[PDB]
């Protein structure tokens, strides 16, 4: 009997200053499945199609959104939706977070996310 | 780097319509404790305990306890381990598994039937299921790649087409591995 080990390291990236287009936030690397990119749903609080929100913790209430894709770019669902489906990797598979930008225009300080990776097996 | 892990003694549960119910393992890990917690979603059912703290590399058990009586009937089981300018970000893994609801009064077992899928496209690819259990493809493949679905039983499913007419499948048999690889022209 096959055990359902699912697994997720997630990498830091560069520093962000004051915010840049595309920039690579950090990447992530799901592991363990046996299942395709529709499959895979990434889940915040936010709850905004398509898009991660991260958010200021100074009580300004700041937010800057994110994408996340892999590779031709593919994209697991985020908050029940695909931005831009494929069986994924064997093995793994990478997924970049990559800024948008905030549609409310960005304060210096710390920012924040808590995120649901559900991972619908077969 | 930060690692996050949930693993579940089985990749799928046939649940035996009717039954008492099973138990089924799950294992942290991760290197910090986390509250598991486990919910069962429609495609009635009780997970115990639903929410509950387990330590760092340590493992426990579920209970899961308990519908159409001439096919399976399909449920998912969550088990999620949640913890208890800069960017910090915290992930959860909301690991899910199909709990598949099979009466006894049905004959054999998906890998008995999954040669039989019929194939037409319109529109489409689509899938027949004449058999009474859900046909869980775990590849498909046609003129030479489909993310593939399940099939539900006494059922269609409709793939979007990627002039060859192969199809190639292999089901999920109920152990979790890869069945035998059928083919037919379409």
């Amino acid at each position: 009997v096959e055990p359902a080990r699912i697994t997720l390291t997630y990498k830091e990236g560069a520093p962000i200053t004051i915010i840049d287009t595309e920039l690579l936030v950090g990447t992530l690397t799901l592991g363990g499945y046996k299942t395709t990119s529709t499959s895979v749903n990434f889940t915040d609080a936010a709850g905004d199609p398509m898009y991660l929100t991260f958010t200021s913790q100074d009580g300004n209430n700041h937010q800057f959104t994110t994408k996340v894709i892999g590779k031709f770019d593919i994209s697991p669902k985020v908050n029940g939706e695909n931005l831009v489906d494929v069986v994924l990797a064997t093995g793994s598979q990478d997924f970049f977070v990559r800024s948008i930008g905030s549609k409310g225009g960005l304060a210096a300080g710390k920012y924040t996310d808590a995120v649901t990776v559900t991972v619908s097996n077969q | 780097s930060k690692e996050y892990g949930v693993t579940i003694g089985e990749s799928r549960i046939i649940y035996p319509l009717d039954a008492a119910g099973v138990m089924v393992s799950v294992k942290n890990t991760q290197d910090a404790p986390v509250l598991i917690q486990s919910r069962i979603y429609d495609e009635p059912f009780v997970v115990t305990p639903p929410l509950f703290r387990l330590d760092a590399k340590q493992q426990n058990s579920l209970r899961i306890a308990q519908f159409p009586r001439d096919k399976e009937s399909l449920k998912w089981l969550c088990v999620k381990g949640i913890p208890p300018v800069g960017v910090f970000v915290q992930f959860a893994i909301n690991n899910c598994i199909k709990l598949l609801v099979r009466p006894n009064e049905l004959k054999g077992t998906p890998i008995q039937f999954a040669e039989n899928l019929s194939w037409k496209v319109d529109g489409k690819l689509i899938a027949e299921n004449p058999s009474p259990f859900y046909m869980n493809i775990g590849e498909l493949t046609f003129g030479g790649s489909i993310p593939s679905h399940y099939i539900p039983p006494k059922s269609t499913w409709a793939f979007d087409l990627p002039g060859a007419r192969n199809v190639s499948w292999r089901i999920i048999n109920d152990q979790g591995g890869l069945d035998r690889l059928y083919s037919k022209n379409v």
